[PDB]
């Protein structure tokens, strides 16, 4: 193991809860020292999924919103890693749902990207902004649509995420779904308002991006929606 | 190259790398940089090699953002 220059953070990552308890209770200041990457024992326990070490640190009242030097908060780390129980304990203690890291991502970007449905819901229920944009103006839906995470796209739409935000290459989630052949995602999106008209930076709409079978289907769906609704 | 291919290359190689449970390769896969599959095996080999200058035996998010910014330009 041995991921940090600070030994109490290695105990946190290692899951050595009893040793970690004995050292911190001997000198409580140790629970919040930051290591060379500006992580504390809380970041590392989240990173390794040791729920019990997280509960001991939150029981002591340590800060739950501090970021490491790449701007990752304990909530980002747990949400991307898929710690449902850790995510949940963090939120109960006030973790900031819209915190952003150095790539401009919120924890929902990572939950959406990695198909963490239950965590995405906890986040959105906790007030996360579905429309947060990262440093390339990409949203959680760009991630989910690109990757083919259909149910994640359903959950985002349910919390009212916008479907027509353009990243810096001018792509909406629909262009990404078309580009990677995410057929059901593309269809669901058009059925919920994604426009088949928006052009990205290369002057292409999602239809010009799509293979022809898909483009025909989306076209049809788009005229369906423009006729009714 | 192709976003989909790019992601396939990243995931296939890091598949026998041990990465921390929070790393998400999409943050790099989604960048608008045209890079080859050589460049990717490259970021990936550099990341594991740097597992060693701060010296952690598991590969972390920071190993990548480094590898990535050095390798691409």
């Amino acid at each position: 193991g041995c991921v940090s220059n600070i030994m109490i953070c290695n105990l946190a990552y290692s899951g050595k809860l009893d040793e970690l308890k004995e050292r911190i209770l001997a000198d409580k200041s140790l629970a919040t020292r930051t290591d060379q990457d500006s992580r504390t024992a809380l970041h590392w326990a989240c990173s390794a999924g040791h729920t019990e070490i997280v509960e001991f640190l939150l029981q002591l009242g340590v800060p739950v919103n501090d970021k490491d030097d790449a701007g990752w908060s304990p909530l980002h780390i747990a949400a991307s890693a898929g710690f449902d129980e850790i995510v949940k304990a963090l939120l109960v203690k006030g973790a900031h749902v819209n915190a952003v890291n150095q790539n401009g991502c919120t924890p929902l970007h990572y939950a959406a990207s990695k198909n963490r449905h239950e965590i995405a819901v906890m986040l959105l229920e906790g007030g996360a902004n579905p429309d947060a944009k990262d440093h390339y103006d990409a949203t959680a839906m760009h991630r989910a649509a690109a990757k083919g995470n259909l149910k994640m796209v359903h959950i985002l739409l349910f919390y009212k995420a916008s479907t027509n935000i353009q990243d810096t290459e001018g792509n909406t989630p629909l262009h990404l779904a078309c580009d990677e052949e995410r057929v059901e995602e593309a269809k669901f999106l058009v059925t919920q308002g994604a426009s088949i008209y928006i052009e990205n930076k290369e002057e292409k709409t999602p239809l010009q991006v799509a293979k022809g079978g898909l483009g025909l289907i989306l076209k049809r769906l788009a005229e369906g929606e423009e006729a009714s609704m | 190259m192709d976003r989909r291919q790019k992601r396939l290359i990243f995931s296939t190689i890091t598949s026998k790398m041990n990465l921390s449970e929070e790393v998400d390769l999409e943050d790099y896969v989604a960048r608008p940089d045209k890079i080859s599959g050589a460049d990717i095996n490259s970021i990936c080999q550099e990341s594991g090699m740097l597992a060693v200058r701060e010296n952690r035996y598991i590969v972390l998010a920071k190993d990548f953002e480094k590898a990535y910014k050095t390798v691409i330009k």
